[PDB]
RNA sequence: AUUA
């Protein structure tokens, strides 16, 4: 915790990185497990979710008024939502907040779903997608590690439905929680990342980053090529565990930017438009009332 | 017939009961107006700040509020010396309508 | 993955 990224809230994805064509590896950390020191009294997914909250304060993050966020993999083993308390204390006053976990939990979110994210639906589009969703069942490695499906699926179709143009999405992978068309998504996007939490380097985990929303390909990736690249970059660049960047929230709140929001059809979305969603400055959706549901399925 | 829960709480502290864990502790500056609860972090040098639906008894033990939620989507600023058992401290403790903090912790109302 |  001496290099100058030990100041950072975490490390992204060099670019040169994103265009190897490296093999899948195992992922061996050199610090695999270590604990970072926290300040007191701490939990870890308010230090992971703060550091990712202080990395997104540094890219084009569309943020309008009425501002809405879906959060999904929110609840916890403890029974509450840390990774939704800091999303709250982030995002501007007014922001609609919803979350959503396999599990019962208590929330700080204006309104939470509770059952398999494939039973949550929405009639409306969203300004940020944040996903901690991660399947207990990956731990057990018995095969090969390839793309995994179950929620990867949903999240796929969610941001190619639900998604506003310029929007954005934070979604956590692993070494062995991952997905291919996830990986392509992100070339959907006017620019993309994974970050790895300096509180966590010590994990193969990170968030898929896609800023800007463009609705269609920009760039062509191949998923499995991109993976394997990450876990090469992971790899061989030991990240040292810090919790520097906790001690300094003067900056954290996201910036009210009042980005505009329009209704355009697929044929209305011209380079000039194209221009000012890659640069943070439009939401293209409806704005309409918010309304979620979670499938029911009714059992004798 | 209604189940006291508060009074239960209380109790369960007065017998040596352990109190109730997973309070969501935020980052902040330590800087804040100190007021008691916010719609962001406002703890100040002497203050701790956590979400609110993790401070609330009827949130935690599942069961309906005395009344709405007043803690669900705020921040709770509890002083540091208390700060081990948050829950209790929001259920011992009253706001002043007027001010904004704790009565007995910077106003008196 | 929900550190210690
Ligand atoms: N298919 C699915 N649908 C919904 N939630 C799922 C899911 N698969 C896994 N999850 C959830 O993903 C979560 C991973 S742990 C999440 C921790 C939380 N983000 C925090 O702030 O602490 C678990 O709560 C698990 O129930
Ligand atoms: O609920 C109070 C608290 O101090 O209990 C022990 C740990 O669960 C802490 O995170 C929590 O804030
Ligand atoms: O806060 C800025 C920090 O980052 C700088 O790049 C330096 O590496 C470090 O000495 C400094 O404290
Ligand atoms: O050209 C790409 C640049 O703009 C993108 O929108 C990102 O926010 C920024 O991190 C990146 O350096
Ligand atoms: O919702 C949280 C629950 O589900 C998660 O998948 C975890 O495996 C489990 O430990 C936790 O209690
Ligand atoms: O525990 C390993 C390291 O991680 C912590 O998060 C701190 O940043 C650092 O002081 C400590 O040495
Ligand atoms: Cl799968
Ligand atoms: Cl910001
Ligand atoms: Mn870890
Ligand atoms: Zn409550």
């Amino acid at each position: 915790s001496n290099s100058s990224q030990a100041w950072q809230p975490g490390v992204a994805m060099p670019n040169l990185y994103k265009m190897q064509r490296m093999l899948l590896e195992k992922c061996d950390l050199q610090n695999y497990g270590d604990s970072a020191t926290l300040p007191k009294g701490i939990m870890m997914n308010v230090a992971k979710y703060t550091q990712l909250c202080q990395y997104l304060n540094t890219l084009t993050l569309a943020v309008p008024y009425n501002m809405r966020v879906i959060h999904f993999g929110a609840g916890s083993d403890k029974g509450v939502a840390p990774g939704t308390a800091v999303l709250r204390q982030w995002l501007p006053t007014g922001t609609l907040l919803v979350d959503s976990d396999l599990n019962d939990f208590v929330s700080d979110a204006d309104s939470t779903l509770i059952g398999d994210c494939a039973t949550v639906h929405t009639a409306n589009k969203w300004d940020l997608i944040i996903s901690d969703m991660y399947d207990p069942k990956t731990k057990n490695v018995t095969k090969e590690n390839d793309s995994k499906e179950g929620f990867f699926t949903y999240i796929c179709g969610f941001i190619q439905q639900k998604l506003a143009l310029g929007g954005s999405v934070a979604i956590k992978i692993t070494e062995h929680s991952w997905n291919a068309d996830l990986y392509k998504l992100m070339g959907h996007f006017a620019w993309w990342t994974a970050f790895v939490t300096n509180v966590n380097a010590s994990s193969s985990e990170a968030f898929l980053i896609g800023c800007n929303y463009l609705g269609k390909p920009r760039e062509q990736i191949d998923g499995y090529v991109m993976h394997a690249n990450y876990i090469f970059w992971r790899n061989t660049n030991p990240i040292q565990l810090s919790s520097y960047s906790l001690f300094d929230m003067s900056k954290f709140p996201l910036k009210l930017r009042g980005t505009a929001v329009m209704s355009l059809k697929e044929g209305q979305i011209n380079d000039m438009i194209l221009s000012l969603l890659s640069k943070g400055r439009l939401i293209i959706r409806e704005n309409n009332r918010v309304v979620i549901s979670s499938d029911v399925l009714v059992n004798n | 017939f209604a189940v006291d829960a508060a009074k239960a709480y209380k109790d369960y502290l007065a017998s040596g009961g352990q109190p109730i864990t997973n309070c969501v502790k935020m980052l902040c500056t330590h800087t804040g107006t100190g007021q008691a609860i916010t719609v962001t972090p406002e703890a100040n040098m002497d203050q701790e700040s956590f979400g609110g639906a993790s401070c609330c008894l009827y949130c935690r033990c599942h069961i309906d509020h005395p009344n709405f939620c007043d803690l669900k989507g705020k921040y709770v600023q509890i002083p540091t010396t208390c700060a081990n058992d948050p829950v209790g401290f929001t259920l011992k403790n009253t706001v002043c309508t007027v001010c904004g903090m704790w009565k007995g912790y910077g106003c008196s109302c």
